[PDB]
């Protein structure tokens, strides 16, 4: 009880780590489907040159 | 430290300023600058530009052009003769001591990947120092020392998800 | 009467939806323009002194003449600020006699005394001509022949890294040895920075292009180019199936006594070498080559001492000195040494015995290290596919089938 | 082996036709890498038959029963490594994809149309699972050891 | 999306749990929320058991399979590239070229 | 095929094996090095033809 903050501490750094991963994924993932979102938008306006 | 963004300036004055020769004392700091940074292609070009008549005049920049050759020659005791010769203060001698540093270094964490043993003799004129001071400049470092046979043996010396989605979203596009 | 009516005709012209009327008035001159075009420079600059800048100046330089007499100090300082910040835009549009402004300055620079201030104003010349990937126009070639001259190769390197793609035509504005020039004075400029990699690479476009009949430049950068895979590899590097034909029919036996080299090379024999060397001394010292040649004298030497690690693992240094030919042990710690310090063997010394030790191992693949070249080396392929992807999308908009 | 590298759960249903009437038209079928040595005996009989659009569905109590169960079994997920798990899919993949380029390297020259563009699809196929693998195992590089004492 | 879903809401259980321990044990300190040391007790070794492997070895096996990884990821680019190299080398080769 | 080096020290012959590790991955490096080499050239190549330089003879 006279550390119990050396404790609390270390519990907090992983709490944050929790949240560097968490918040890194749906970076990714919503980044992942936007580069996707990128090409298959991308790619219409190389099919619709053909039209002319 | 601060040489890197300071020899930048150099180079550019070469160009920029003259119609074509630049200052003398400025041709003075990139030849030895060039040396600072082991760039001796750069340090015989840069000599064989100059033209006879600053050559002459600033023979000065002669006692940098003997350190060159010495770099050149790979005669390590020659160059720490060649620096401890002329005195070109204010303009020269404070990047003179930086040189000599930087080519000690160079010489012991080549000598210490190059030699499993070495002479003392040697390894104090390869790197600068004399018998003494090389003696115990080691002996704090904890290299293995011998005596009778004068024998050095010296001790060899998101981020990252948003890389790989990359390469997947890449790959799949 | 009629010299003075015309400089109305360009600001006219000036901001305007078409200036393609200004592509004939630039072509026409008048060709005898008088002593009196000095003037008409002077209440000029408006918008940004126009294409009339560049009309006025093609006919200064092509004087062949009296540049502007001994005043080529005024003659400089004109083009001096017409390169630098007035640019303009539509210069793309006009390369005809802009190729030719840069042409003309070299070429004067040259013979003149030196061009070191000739260089700095050739950069920026480029930069408004060329838009977006480095576009290989004839200036690139000129701003090399002005850099080695003037010996002070460091500024065009920030051009000679990019391999840039798509010849800047425009108007024709282009010859069939300025591409030669380029890849010829490059491939030198390198070799004297000792980059001996990209040296050869450079040499090698020049070998390659076509040519109907034998320009000069080609017979000199294969006989360099020789020399250079003999000191950055030990044997002959061949070239494309694409070289021309008059390369391999004439070029090639015309440049024989550096083959002759590489005959005497591929047995790893200096002694036998260097005697080669003596008797053709003339042709080497006559192509103003010679030390490359003897470089490769000295690569022998670190190629006879680079097989050692396949077969010894420890070596004396008595052994070395009489197996590699150098003599004396010394001559052998030497230039084992200096290839280590350099990094071209993986070897060590004991000298309380006096023997070489071959350390014979780099790196295991087991860290980031190789993880970030690997991330960069990879990086530079994807680069590479950025490039072809748009390449393919060039091809897209163009006529059927 | 491609339902764990893949990452999810790779299945097919399919029913075959008559040896008389055959199929009617609509039909994309999706693509998947079929080895070589394979490849042929699919490709007689692959247009025999048609596929069953498949579905998945669950009872009460076995919806009630995995979600009491996810209270233990996300500890599975972030140690789970598809590595040396189905390590002989992948480094076998390897030997089918190079002989797929051998295949259309040749068909460049002299001499089934264009089977760089599957190998192609392959190459990306089997290194997406290579790559899928190492993100987990990043992520717990950054969980567990990267809290400091 | 479809890959790290299982990651995603996995590791929302994770910080659920990792959080609710944290906020007892602010608040057992803090007081008036029941102090007991045979369940604190636990928490001691929890946090310090934690540096899950940083020996030397470990790490170097670590980087052993990222390398082996990444040599796969930059032939599977060159693959890629070889294949948009050559979409883009006949599509030239035939219209800007006479075969 | 004698896989082994020298030690002219003591005169004894060691059996050098090959490390496959290594083996795989150097050569990996290099390869693609060359390809992005060719890559290079084939790029201005493909730029002279398309700008039809050449040095003609008469």
């Amino acid at each position: 009880r006279q550390d119990l903050s050396a404790i609390a501490r270390t519990l907090q750094e992983w709490c944050v780590g929790c949240e560097v991963v968490l918040s890194g994924i749906e970076e990714q993932v919503s980044r992942a489907n936007q580069h996707k979102e990128q090409q298959l938008g991308l790619k219409q306006q190389i099919e619709s040159e053909v039209a002319n | 430290f601060s040489f890197k963004k300071l020899l930048d300036q150099c180079e550019n004055q070469e160009l920029e300023a003259p119609g074509g020769i630049a200052t003398p004392p400025v041709y003075g700091q990139l030849l030895a600058l060039y040396l600072l940074h082991n760039d001796m292609n750069n340090a015989r070009y840069l000599w064989k530009r100059i033209p006879p008549a600053i050559k002459s005049a600033n023979s000065e920049l002669g006692g940098i052009w003997s350190v060159g050759q010495r770099i050149w020659q790979r005669d390590f005791p020659g160059i720490y003769t060649t620096i401890n010769a002329h005195q070109w203060s204010e303009t020269v001698q404070p990047i003179m001591e930086a040189l000599r540093d930087a080519t000690r270094r160079r010489a012991f964490a080549l000598v210490s990947q190059a030699y499993t043993s070495i002479i003392a003799d040697d390894f104090a004129a390869f790197v600068g120092l004399p018998v003494e001071e090389a003696v115990k400049g080691i002996l704090e470092q904890g290299w293995q020392a011998d005596s009778t046979t004068r024998m050095v043996l010296p001790r060899k010396p998101e981020q990252q998800l948003a890389r790989l989605t990359d390469y997947v979203a890449f790959l799949e596009n | 009467s009629a010299l003075e009516q015309f400089v109305n005709s360009v600001r006219q012209l000036s901001a305007q939806g078409q200036m393609t009327q200004l592509c004939e008035l630039i072509n026409k001159s008048g060709e005898l323009l008088a002593k009196n075009l000095s003037h008409l420079d002077t209440v000029l600059g408006a918008l940004d002194v126009q294409e009339h800048s560049l009309g006025v100046l093609a006919v200064l330089f092509v004087k062949f003449s009296m540049p502007s007499v001994p005043d080529f100090e005024t003659l400089f300082s004109q083009v001096q600020l017409f390169i630098s910040t007035c640019n303009g835009e539509h210069i793309r549009y006009a390369t005809d006699t802009f190729a030719g402004l840069c042409h003309q300055l070299t070429n004067a620079l040259v013979e003149r005394k030196q061009p070191l201030r000739g260089i700095g104003i050739l950069k920026q010349a480029i930069d408004k001509m060329q838009m977006n990937t480095n576009q290989l126009t004839s200036i690139h070639a000129d701003l090399c022949q002005l850099c080695l001259l003037a010996k002070c190769f460091k500024p065009a390197l920030p051009y000679l890294d990019v391999d840039m793609m798509d010849i800047c035509k425009e108007n024709g504005a282009y010859d069939a040895k300025h591409f030669l020039c380029y890849y010829y004075y490059g491939g030198m400029i390198y070799t004297g920075l000792k980059n001996f990699e990209r040296a050869l690479y450079f040499y090698e476009q020049a070998i390659t292009t076509p040519a109907m009949a034998v320009s000069h430049i080609m017979l000199e950068s294969y006989k360099k180019y020789i020399l250079v895979s003999l000191i950055l590899l030990g044997k002959v590097q061949q070239l494309p199936k694409y070289t021309s034909q008059i390369v391999g029919r004439f070029i090639k036996p015309l440049s024989n006594a550096y083959h002759e080299l590489a005959q005497v090379y591929s047995t790893n024999n200096p002694s036998e070498l260097r005697n080669l060397v003596n008797k053709h001394s003339e042709t080497f010292t006559r192509d103003n080559n010679m030390g490359l040649v003897k470089q490769c004298l000295s690569s022998l030497y670190k190629k006879n001492i680079q097989r050692l690690t396949k077969t010894f693992l420890t070596l004396s240094l008595q052994d070395m000195a009489s197996r590699v030919q150098l003599s004396g042990p010394q001559e052998a710690e030497k230039y084992v040494l200096h290839m280590i310090e350099d990094g071209e063997i993986f070897a060590s010394i004991n000298q309380k015995d006096g023997m070489v030790s071959f350390h014979d191992n780099p790196e295991k693949y087991n860290n980031p290290a190789m993880l970030h070249n690997i991330d960069q080396e990879m990086l530079k392929c994807i680069e590479l596919d950025e490039r072809l992807k748009a390449m393919d999308q060039e091809i897209t908009v163009n006529p059927q089938f | 082996t491609r339902t764990i590298s893949a990452g999810k759960v790779n299945l097919g249903a399919f029913r075959t036709y008559p040896k008389g009437y055959k199929p009617p038209d609509e039909g994309p079928s999706e693509y998947q890498t079929i080895p070589l040595n394979k490849i042929e005996d699919f490709g007689v009989h692959c247009k025999q038959y048609y596929a069953l659009e498949v579905s998945y569905f669950k009872s009460s109590l076995d919806r009630k029963l995995l979600e009491l169960l996810w209270n233990k079994y996300w500890v599975n997920t972030l140690s789970s490594s598809s590595l040396l798990t189905n390590a002989d899919y992948t480094t076998g993949q390897v030997f089918d994809l190079s002989e797929k380029l051998e295949q259309s390297e040749a068909q460049l020259g002299r001499g089934s149309e264009d089977k760089l563009a599957k190998a192609t699809r392959d190459s990306c196929k089997t290194t997406i699972e290579a790559i899928h693998g190492l993100m987990s195992q990043v992520i717990k590089d950054k969980l567990f050891n990267q809290i400091n004492i | 999306a479809e890959h790290l879903i299982a990651q995603h809401s996995a590791i929302k259980m994770l910080h659920s749990r990792v959080k609710l321990i944290l906020e007892y044990v602010k608040a057992s300190e803090a007081g008036e929320v029941p102090f007991n040391h045979e369940i604190l007790r636990e928490a001691y070794a929890l946090c310090h058991c934690l540096p899950v492997l940083s020996t030397d070895k470990f790490k170097t096996d670590f980087y052993d399979q990222c390398n082996d990884v990444g040599l796969m990821a930059y032939l599977g680019t060159i693959t890629k590239t070889c294949n948009t190299m050559n979409q883009f080398v006949n599509k030239f080769n035939v219209l800007y070229d006479r075969q | 095929l004698i896989s082994a080096r020298v030690d002219s020290h003591s005169k004894i012959l060691y059996a050098r094996d090959v490390d496959q590790r290594s083996t795989t991955f150097e050569k990996s490096l290099l390869m693609g090095k060359e390809f992005q080499r060719r890559a290079k050239a084939m790029m201005l190549r493909a730029a002279v033809l398309r700008n039809q330089i050449h040095v003609k003879s008469p």
